[PDB]
């Protein structure tokens, strides 16, 4: 509660928001004008470097005054404000680097070298200049062919649902209770379908344009350009090549998930 | 936005700045003043920018022996039509309409969230403080029930409707970023991609 | 031969494949080999696949999860509601579990309509890049992967597509002075299909992307006005190939 | 408190997509403006042709 300056006639009494919620009051016995506010909450962010590396971490308060505020932890040193909010654990480095760990409003963190977790005003790139000079070219001399990488999801995994099963178990009675709503569980079942036929459709546009199923000659003479890398080997069982082979392996999910009786 | 501090919608600030994001710009157009189109692909090669702009001539058809021979007007024109341009960007209406269409619409939904909170949602208050008050737990929990499931209810609509706009915002992304590389990066053949008549 | 008409297409002259066809052949072959090992190691490129499937499964599982939730009752399971439990005193706690398990039916469903969405237009720019890219060569810069393309490879992997784009860098840069177009007898002479450099001496005609200096003929040049409203004209010779053989 | 936590992980889910919302905003900005990597400078003599 703080004192006011707002100006109430002696009919009027307290403060309204658009929240129509009180934001002043007038004391009923020396008859004056206070201000309410709760106090400074936000939510909590812990910064790590993971756990294979360290075991030291940074903490972030979404926002608060950090000139007095100071949840179980303990506290520290090394008080820094930012304009997002208020650290625990870093240093203002006056150097600066490529970006590792986002934290807002232009500061980065990360670990480094007696090496401790440390933070820094991010820099985008080295600089250089172009000499301009109102006669001057500069042709290539050679040349150079490089091969890079792309990926692109293509599809989801099909599901399906029950009303009765899930939502009612088995109890007969249960299942007329449901019968009551309307037609809640049937419409539900469309939507489902819906997205599962689609989710089929995506694969064959992306795929499918080759009409007749084209062979690569069997004599493998590409003029020098080897290929056989990408080109699918008939000797491996599953005709898919070296380069697929391996991704395949790589993306695993029955992790969590079962097998391809299920 | 203090206001919202009052009732749990913390607005969080951005991570780029935007005095970095003015830096970026800048860099593309020191780029393409100066090194053509090479200042995406490879590395940056110096060209004088009357060649620079006769190679784009060459492009849409017109021969480059108009652009050497008539340089003079060609300069005065352009020069005119940027005045031209910050002049009717201040004196006009909105122009901007699409920018100043985002920030209202996401206001309107946080207003209308901060609003419900009032509602009775068929019990005897609003307060739940003041629910609470002058009524026995029991019969103070079935009304504390009644007020919880509509104020939940309301929440789960915000977050719907956010993130079905949100979509919206990053297809119109998608299709800024793909204008920077075919446009600004290069010179596009792409008829109306990158405005009206040669680009 | 197809390889140079794709070089021809980037601006190069297919005298450049034909010429070092072996050095172009070491570098892509040698490519292909490191992104084998690349795939093999850093194991995070794969990235927007695993993606996919992680969100599906948290999902799934929410849904079983909200199975165990009183929702404003007495108990979960229920044949338990049932038991100790009047029909009409049963029947409210029954309604408020019935209602509980179907709002979390509708939010499942809601969500994954707009999770398929976002999947929908990835697949869609899929098929343009498959038709572009793959089936022709495309000059849409960074459409196809970086720099000027040539040809492009698809390859499968576990609900997805795996482009491999392979493109033309220039690379090692240098320094000639330069001039818009050069004057022999009066009338000027622009260059025809490149750029009028000089290493110091003589003049002589380039590609815009190779260094092969030809001389400056009759056959490189177009003449065209006079020479005197051309802002920075030079003065040299133009050989001309008729005189020796009128001789 | 006591009777939120009864109804079950509304809170949790909800709290966790809105989070998602905030860092594809991120994403968006750095890929459309950032494709340049060396920062390059306008040469001090300003003699574009006109
Ligand atoms: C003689 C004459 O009318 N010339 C015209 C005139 O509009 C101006 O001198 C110029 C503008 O740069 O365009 C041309
Ligand atoms: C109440 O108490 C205050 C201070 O003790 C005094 O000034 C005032 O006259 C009293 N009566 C009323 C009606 O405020
Ligand atoms: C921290 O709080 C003080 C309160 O005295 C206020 O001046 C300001 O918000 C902060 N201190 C600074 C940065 O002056
Ligand atoms: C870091 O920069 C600040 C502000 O420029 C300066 O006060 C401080 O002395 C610097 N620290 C070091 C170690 O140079
Ligand atoms: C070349 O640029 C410099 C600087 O402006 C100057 O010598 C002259 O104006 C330009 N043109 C020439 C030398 O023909
Ligand atoms: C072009 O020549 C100038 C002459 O000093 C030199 O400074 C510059 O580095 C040269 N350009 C390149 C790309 O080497």
């Amino acid at each position: 509660l703080t004192e006011s300056n707002k100006k109430f006639l002696p009919f009027q009494q307290f403060g309204r928001d658009i929240d129509d919620t009180t934001d002043a009051v007038r004391d009923p016995q020396t008859l004056e004008i206070l201000d309410i506010t709760p106090c400074s909450f936000g939510g909590v962010s812990v910064i790590t470097p993971g756990t294979n590396t360290s075991n030291q971490v940074a903490v972030l308060y979404q926002g608060v005054n950090c000139t007095e505020v100071p949840r179980v932890y303990s506290t520290g040193s090394n008080v820094f404000q930012t304009r997002a909010g208020c650290l625990i654990g870093a240093e203002h480095v006056n150097n600066s680097y490529e970006c590792d760990i986002p934290i807002g409003a232009g500061i980065c963190a990360s670990y480094q070298t007696s090496q401790s977790i440390i933070a820094y005003t991010m820099s985008l790139g080295v600089e250089n200049s172009v000499a301009y000079s109102n006669n001057s070219i500069a042709i290539p001399i050679n040349f150079t062919i490089s091969v890079t990488t792309e990926i692109l999801p293509v599809s989801m995994t099909k599901t399906s649902v029950d009303c009765t099963m899930y939502i009612c178990g088995d109890s007969t009675e249960c299942s007329n209770l449901l019968l009551q709503y309307g037609s809640f569980c049937t419409q539900l079942n469309r939507a489902l379908t819906g997205i599962a036929v689609e989710q089929d459709k995506n694969t064959q546009e992306v795929f499918a344009q080759v009409k007749q199923i084209y062979k690569t000659p069997p004599i493998k003479d590409f003029g020098g350009f080897n290929f056989s890398q990408i080109l699918p080997d008939p000797s491996k069982p599953s005709k898919r090549s070296f380069i697929e082979d391996l991704l395949f392996n790589k993306v695993t999910l029955a992790d969590a998930g079962f097998i391809k009786d299920l | 936005i203090c206001a919202q501090k009052f009732n749990g919608l913390t607005v969080l600030p951005p991570l780029l700045t935007d005095e970095m994001i003015a830096q970026y710009t800048s860099a593309l157009l020191a780029g393409t003043i100066t090194s053509g189109w090479t200042f995406g692909a490879g590395a940056a090669l110096q060209i004088p920018f009357a060649m620079q702009m006769a190679y784009r001539f060459n492009g849409i058809g017109v021969t480059q022996n108009v652009l050497y021979e008539n340089q003079k007007l060609i300069a005065n024109q352009f020069n005119s039509a940027i005045g031209k341009i910050q002049d009717s960007l201040s004196s006009t209406a909105s122009a901007l309409g699409k920018l100043q269409d985002v920030v209202n619409q996401n206001a309107q939904a946080l207003n209308t969230l901060v609003k419900q909170l009032s509602s009775n949602f068929g019990a005897i208050s609003s307060v739940l403080n003041d629910i609470l008050a002058r009524l026995d737990k029991v019969e103070a929990e079935v009304q504390i029930d009644r007020l919880i499931t509509g104020r939940l209810q309301s929440l789960q609509t915000y977050v719907t409707q956010q993130l079905i706009r949100a979509a919206e915002i990053r297809a119109s992304a998608n299709l800024a970023a793909t204008k920077m590389s075919e446009c600004v990066l290069g010179q596009s053949k792409r008829v109306d991609f990158c405005g009206k008549g040669y680009h | 031969m197809q390889m140079a008409y794709r070089f021809n297409g980037i601006g190069v002259t297919q005298n450049v494949l034909y010429e070092n066809q072996k050095l172009i052949a070491n570098q892509f072959n040698s490519a292909i080999g490191k992104i084998q090992d690349s795939l093999s190691s850093t194991a995070s490129a794969l990235g927007k696949l695993q993606d996919v499937v992680n969100q599906n499964a948290q999902a799934l599982n929410t849904l079983v999860k909200q199975l165990s939730s009183n929702f404003g009752a007495i108990s979960s399971v229920l044949n338990d509601i049932l038991a100790r439990l009047d029909k009409v005193e049963a029947e409210v706690q029954i309604d408020r579990l019935i209602t509980g398990r179907l709002q979390s039916l509708q939010t499942y469903v809601t969500q994954q309509l707009i999770r398929a969405a976002e999947i929908r237009a990835s697949a869609n720019l899929a098929a343009t890049k498959m038709s572009e890219c793959v089936l022709g060569q495309s000059k849409r810069v960074d459409f196809c992967g970086k720099g000027y393309h040539l040809m492009s490879f698809p390859q499968s992997a576990p609900h997805g597509v795996v482009f491999l784009h392979v493109t033309y860098v220039p690379a090692q840069e240098k320094n000639f002075t330069t001039a818009p177009a050069i004057c022999h007898d009066g009338k000027a002479h622009f260059p025809r299909e490149g750029v009028f450099v000089s290493n110091g001496t003589h003049w002589f005609v380039t590609q815009r992307n190779f260094y092969e200096p030809q001389i400056i003929t009759t056959h490189n040049t177009f003449v065209s006005g006079n020479c005197d409203v051309v802002i920075g004209i030079v003065n040299n010779t133009v050989y001309d190939p008729l005189q020796p053989e009128l001789d």
